[PDB]
């Protein structure tokens, strides 16, 4: 509740803002509009372009890479909205800046933005 | 043991008396001194390799055998895509089924056949001795047995630590060893979050084991023909490779110019590249992959050629969803790809970095 | 007493722990069912708006589904396909105007059809599910046209066109009870009864006059299409019920939602989506509060549910919210929907003992408009 | 605030909810957004269809009856929303009912809901 | 005392009194005037997003215009126009996208030119105010394209034409110095010139590389065309001046907005417009709070104004309210424009003193932009 | 004073002694029993009247003299539109400028000249007593002097309350006296929220003291041209009623073909319609408003021909922001609207609303 704070993960909630793999998500959580914590939900597209981030796991201790997908081609659910920016980047490091829609490579060129999934894609560093 | 079976393959091996005029073995093909890859020149440069008869090509680039032990054996999943095997168009089903075709194909090691194999395994008391203690007595008396007990050695060999020891610097930086320089993890990071990770990386999430920098999956990337490989292999001007479709079995024309999806484990000393060593750098095998989403000139251009990539010996099947990332690759990525593959190379083969 | 969110979260580190592998992809929505339940956002006039698709039993977000100004959404009963007649506009809301309809899949929620309407002929109002409505077969939509005169809109969902408009007198709402006839009610007081074809002009019909000039019979009338019951309250929770199930108009007793002490007291309906009709129990759901008699479309903290023969109260629920909408699911041991505008949220009731069961908030701008499948 | 109580009109705020003129308005106050209480915003279309109502003016003691009329072409304000219903019968009886989007008669087709004028048209009877 | 409502009740009261008539007509905005002010709504990325105009002295929502998918809004300093490029879609946020530009009148607010951009090529991000630019001469509007490379659009404002795509190397955001000429940000850490003739490859100059790796500057830089004032916070509250006045890139000496001592309390800039840049004042303004170093993008509550020339403190402000974007008016005695997402308001304060004024409230839905003119 | 200038008018508006032949009076044409209209059968019905010579008619029909006295003098607002005056064209000022026409039009009262007009007034002693003492001695004797003081005693006459009582229903119901019948009210209802208040009530806004049912602006309407009348009055097969574009001055040619918006009270019994006195029934002047609304064919038909309205007599300059309302009123509200139109009839007219 203090968004200045230092934020803390926590390992327990996937459609509160502070779940561990939400470090560096905009938008909206796809679990809170028929989307799961890795699949997008009906309708939209999953986009093959990604940010990512190196986000801490409170649970095991270690840092994962969370590839960030949107999906796509519906207007933005409007539920569970989130923004974290844990090793956020500007836009000229497109890798890791999250104010860029994702939704390239998204079927039918879809492009507006509906949600973000939280992946694992690797271990970080 | 699994000591000895593999002290046997490696025997097996290195031995030229595996082949018709006994000129060659399969470490003349895969060198162990080039991540077990043929160095060799020949009519069609290092695309193809030449066989036991000193004239006969292949019409494919000689793979390594590094992590090809990773590789599970060939299957279809729940999602219909095809996942496994050996060779490039996954025909064979794993090391076992494997490593007894070269032996009989003539462009190869031209042995007759399972008799001949037997009667040179006989000649050398060493694989008396070597067999008999490992499949029992007159093994290599009966052909069959001879000829499968030697597959299953050469399998075996290529399971060893040997084949795939994961001390390359990618390796030694996941287990905190070492960290990657600024562009190696430029090109690990651009790796993963580019259409790369949608077919090089074991897992579509979570964290791989063993990672071996493929899915083991079939796709057909649109590459044109090698035509003095194709050529030098004679197989026909007419012919057209249609990689996973010539597997016995798949009928499914879905499948029709699909490739097995290289590990790229020692990507940075096997050039040339691709199924057909169409590419001899590896910077041109990254900068193929513009040519489905880069709108500038250049992307259409081989720059080995100086002319244009060619239309794929298969025009059908593209993985165009995974291609079509929307998104070019930039000279600095791709700079910062190749970092990132060389790090992929065995602590043994640092040297051949240059 | 576990959250949904806590529940994947356990699961995450679980498939995280096993070293398990899943594909990302694009999921599909469980099987329509009797708990599924549709909210329409019509966002207080926004020029887009949302419906929500929602896991009743869960009270889980299944699906959403984009629409433009206004749009009547509908549910074929039988869970086949949902539908809605939409408006855009080229530049947002100015330009062309293109009404049309789209049918979805209701697993995949992809548009199965996208049909044009010509000379956007839809009616533009606050959102009565009433204005367009689907045949009890499922292949027409009907939808009501204001401008320039009272008019129905034909649209064969089958063969994914438009047929065409037919005029009417001047009445209002569009209760199908067959592939070829709906009732409209008329200013004069009547039911008018529509009977078209393909071509030439239509059959229409009026019933006597069931309601005084002075009684005022509210936009948001229960229909029950599968029992052909019309519930429809006045002003002053006077419930007119007419059954349309032999085809034409039969006029059942009226009752009371509320008593004479509580009418002396100044209670009345007042709503959206005041009224609630369960097929199978028979039973009226009359949102009501004690309110001035010209505040008619706030929300109301009561449920009234009465025996729809007898008009006996059965209960009497205290909602403990603000509630705009209600409706019910139509299997046994209904849910009983409860939609706040201002909230926006679902509550989600046990119908029988009026219990909050759990809620589904987040749900848009201005949500105003609940719909079941009649599925069994 | 007691949104079930009677409403009180006051003659001295247009852009609150219990201005006497808005009796019946639903939607927002032009006002709130460019236009004034009988006035369009620039860039939306004035309809030339109401509804109406007769409005106790608690200034004199008189009745007056206000046409309501949109102003259109724009997607619906946000500013000032209001729903009164003094009088208001429904759609059957269209000259009394406030839910329809009242922009007939809009310049250039004009039929998105932007906001409600509240103009004097006549004296009550 | 009396608001704006209260002193139009009084007005009517008296024209009705009086049997004053008056037409009800589309009332014209007023001039546009120093005081006016934009606020853009993002709206959290919603298909359809809205921009208020405002009377900056008064308080008071002048007039509106409606925009699509995150679209990029520009102002002629002169005010003699307003355009955005925006983005739509057949069918609210699915099928054929349209990318375009319209220019607006900024007094009827009517479009004067819809001017249609080949094959959706905007760069679809968090609205940057500099991601789409005005040339000085107002006739060139240059909008980024992110994919499939960066490159630069241009666009004539005056032949109402879409022209051609610029290559560009990997740089970012725009900021045109002349008819012809813009500077971006590049990866390598440079400025790139780019100056487009006509036809053929622009040429493109480097600056020196004028910060590290791992100094990060923020996606908000404050941009006055006017001054050639390049003004660039990084994360930790180092602010970059550039000049481009002379046509090329001169480095001004690199300032500090917080103390080192500050710094290692946590004093960190944050928020959306996190800089502001009066033109005539050469002053700065920085939206700052104690926050983690990964809290960059939360709202703040203070606001540090510093001498652009020497890196001074010039005030503190302690704001009242959670503010996510500032700007200021460019007159004497200018405003400053405090923008909260949060409260959607924009709170007007005084900029010498910092006490808020007067504020103007539900503005959208998460209104982030704020943009004035430059027009003295 | 006020009484008696009014007093000698009525005495003038009643005098056959103003025509050539003698056989007309202002009388004749705008007869009392008739809410100052004509009653008389011409060669095109009620639609135009006939002159002093027992031959010519107009080419416009004679409109009610009741509630005249209400117009605004002619003139141009801000908002750029003329408003007022006399004449369905407007082409007079006002009632004062307006009286003296009839008399010296051959088409009408046809005398010849000012002066004739004056020999007349002379020949009567009661005239010679009543001019004399409101304007002097021998100004009988001056034909200037004579003709201007005549059409001011006519003009005055008709700003009595006589010609304007505001005593129809709905001036009782507006008064408290009395309520409407159900389908007034309902008419009344759809008067005021349909596009007729925007042209057939006096303000924009707010409420009007003495409401007679116009805006007193110049519109076409779209109406087509009255064949038998305009065959009466021999004006040609070529020629166009311009409308206010024939006020001399008026150059404009966005004016051409827009006539004054006429008072609606006694609607009810002055028929028939429109300038031209074209449409027969009040009715049917209701339904005309549908061919811009209308989708259905009907709305393109006259109900008293059968046969399409026409195309205008001037096809440019149509008010169709204010008659392209979007809404077709249905038979319902039409015959709401007849009732509420018939409201607004004087007391005394009250018996003709039989018919
Ligand atoms: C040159 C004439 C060769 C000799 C001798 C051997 N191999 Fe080979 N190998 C060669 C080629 C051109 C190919 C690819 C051909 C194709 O059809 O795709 C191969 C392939 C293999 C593989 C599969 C590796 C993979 O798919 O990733 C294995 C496991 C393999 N070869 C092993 C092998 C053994 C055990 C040999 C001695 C018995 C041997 N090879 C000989 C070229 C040549
Ligand atoms: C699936 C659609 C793929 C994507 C996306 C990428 N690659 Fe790939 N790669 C793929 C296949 C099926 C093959 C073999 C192709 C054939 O028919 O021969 C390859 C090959 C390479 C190679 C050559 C390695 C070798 O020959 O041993 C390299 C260096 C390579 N691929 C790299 C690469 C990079 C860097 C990518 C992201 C830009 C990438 N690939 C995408 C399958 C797919
Ligand atoms: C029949 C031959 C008439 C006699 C005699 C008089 N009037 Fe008349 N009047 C007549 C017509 C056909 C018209 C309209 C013609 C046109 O060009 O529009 C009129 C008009 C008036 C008006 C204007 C009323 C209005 O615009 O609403 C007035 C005030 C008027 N007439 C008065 C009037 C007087 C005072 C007469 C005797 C002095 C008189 N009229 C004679 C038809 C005839
Ligand atoms: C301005 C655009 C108008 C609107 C809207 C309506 N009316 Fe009208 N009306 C108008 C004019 C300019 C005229 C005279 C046209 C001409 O050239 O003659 C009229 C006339 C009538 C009449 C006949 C009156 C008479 O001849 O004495 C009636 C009965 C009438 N108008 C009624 C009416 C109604 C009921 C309307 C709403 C449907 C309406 N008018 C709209 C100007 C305009
Ligand atoms: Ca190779
Ligand atoms: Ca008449
Ligand atoms: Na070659
Ligand atoms: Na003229």
């Amino acid at each position: 509740t203090d968004p200045r704070a230092k934020w803390v993960p926590q390992d327990n909630d996937i459609q509160a803002c502070d779940y561990w793999r939400h470090c560096s998500i905009d938008g909206n959580i796809c679990d809170c509009s028929g989307g799961s914590l890795t699949n997008c939900p009906p309708g939209t597209k999953l986009a093959t372009a990604s940010w990512v981030a190196s986000c801490y796991n409170p649970t095991d201790g270690q840092s994962y890479l969370i590839a960030y997908r949107d999906c796509c081609g519906y207007n933005v659910s409007g539920r569970c909205p989130c923004l974290n920016t844990e090793g956020e980047l500007p836009v000229y490091r497109p890798e890791f800046a999250n104010d860029i829609i994702w939704c390239f490579g998204a079927e039918d060129d879809a492009m507006t933005y509906h949600c973000t999934i939280s992946p694992i894609v690797g271990k970080a560093s | 043991a699994d000591d000895a079976l593999a002290a046997l393959g490696a025997q097996l091996f290195v031995d030229p008396a595996l082949s018709r005029n006994a000129t060659q073995s399969c470490a003349t093909c895969h060198d162990p001194a080039r991540a077990f890859t043929d160095p060799r020149e020949g009519k069609a440069g290092l695309a193809v390799s030449v066989g036991d008869d000193g004239q006969s090509h292949g019409d494919r680039n000689t793979p390594t055998l590094g992590y090809a032990a990773l590789v599970p054996a060939f299957h279809r999943d729940a999602n219909g895509k095809y996942k496994g095997g050996q060779f490039w168009d996954g025909r064979a089903d794993d090391l076992k089924q494997q490593a007894g075709q070269p032996m009989l194909n003539p462009v190869e090691m031209a042995m007759p056949d399972r008799a001949a194999v037997a009667a040179r395994l006989r000649d050398d008391p060493a694989y008396r001795t070597g067999f008999e203690a490992l499949f029992g007595k007159g093994v290599l008396d009966d052909p069959e047995r001879a000829f499968d007990a030697a597959a299953e050695a050469l399998a075996a060999y290529q399971a060893t630590g040997e084949f795939s020891p994961f001390d390359s610097k990618y390796d030694r930086v996941m287990r905190g060893e070492e960290k990657f320089t600024p562009l190696e993890e430029f090109g690990y990071t651009v790796f993963i979050t580019w259409n790369c990770r949608l077919c090089h990386m074991q897992r579509k999430q979570g964290v791989a084991e063993r990672e071996t920098f493929t899915n083991f999956e079939y796709h057909n990337i649109g590459l044109p023909v090698n035509e003095t490989a194709r050529e030098a292999s004679g197989l026909g001007a007419d012919h057209v490779d249609h990689g996973l479709l010539a597997r016995p079995g798949i009928e499914d024309p879905a499948q029709s110019g699909r490739f097995k999806v290289p590990s790229l484990r020692n990507v940075a000393v096997t050039g040339p590249y691709m199924h057909n060593g169409v590419f001899t750098d590896l910077r041109t095998a990254i900068l193929f992959y513009n040519k489905y989403t880069s709108r500038r000139p250049e992307a259409k251009i081989n720059p080995e050629t100086g002319a244009p990539w060619g239309e794929p010996e298969v025009a059908r099947n593209l993985s165009l969803a995974e291609l079509q990332s929307g998104l070019m690759l930039d000279d600095g990525r791709v700079d910062a790809l190749v970092a990132f593959l060389e790090t992929l190379t065995d602590r043994r083969y640092e040297p051949l970095l240059e | 007493q576990e959250t949904q969110g806590q529940a994947a979260a356990r699961a995450a580190a679980a498939d995280l722990a096993a070293g398990q592998d899943d594909e990302p992809r694009i999921l599909e929505a469980p099987a329509p069912d009797a708990r599924r339940v549709y909210v329409n956002d019509p966002a207080h006039f926004a020029a887009v708006t949302q419906q929500f698709v929602i896991d009743g039993e869960a009270g889980r977000v299944i699906g959403m589904i984009d629409g433009g100004f206004l749009p009547n959404p509908v549910v074929a009963d039988d869970g086949s396909f949902i539908a809605h007649a939409s408006t855009v506009f080229s530049r947002i809301a100015r330009g062309e105007r293109t009404d049309y309809v789209e049918v979805f899949d209701p697993v995949t929620l992809l548009p199965t059809a996208d049909i044009e309407l010509p000379d956007a002929p839809r009616f533009l109002v606050g959102t009565y599910p009433w204005m367009t409505s689907l045949t009890p077969d499922g292949k027409t939509l009907l939808f009501y046209q204001f401008s320039p005169a009272p008019a129905v809109g034909v649209v064969d969902l089958e063969g994914k066109a438009f047929k065409r408009m037919l005029d009417v007198p001047d009445c209002y709402h569009i209760f199908p009870t067959a592939p070829d006839t709906f009732f409209m009610h008329c200013r004069d007081g009547s039911l008018a009864k529509v009977a078209f074809g393909t071509e030439g002009t239509p059959e229409i019909t009026h019933t006597e006059v069931f309601h005084p000039e002075d009684e005022f019979l509210i936009n948001h009338p229960a229909y029950s299409q599968k029992a052909g019951r019309l519930v429809w309250p006045t002003y002053t929770g006077k419930i007119h019920q007419i059954d349309l199930s032999s085809g034409d108009a039969k006029f059942l007793p009226a009752v009371e939602a509320l008593t004479e002490a509580e009418r002396a007291d100044g209670w009345r309906p007042g709503g959206w989506q005041q009224v609630a009709y369960h097929r199978a129990l028979d039973r009226i759901y009359l949102l009501v509060d004690q309110r001035d008699e010209w505040r008619h479309k706030t929300a109301s903290r009561f449920v009234v549910v009465l025996d729809a023969k007898t008009g006996e109260r059965l209960a009497k629920f205290e909602m403990g919210h603000e509630i705009d909408s209600i409706n019910v699911s139509q299997d046994e041991k209904p849910l009983l929907y409860a939609l706040s505008t201002g909230d926006k949220t679902l509550y989600i009731h046990d119908a029988e003992s009026g219990e909050e069961l759990r809620s589904v908030n987040q749900l848009g701008h201005g949500p105003q408009v609940i719909t079941t499948a009649d599925m069994g």
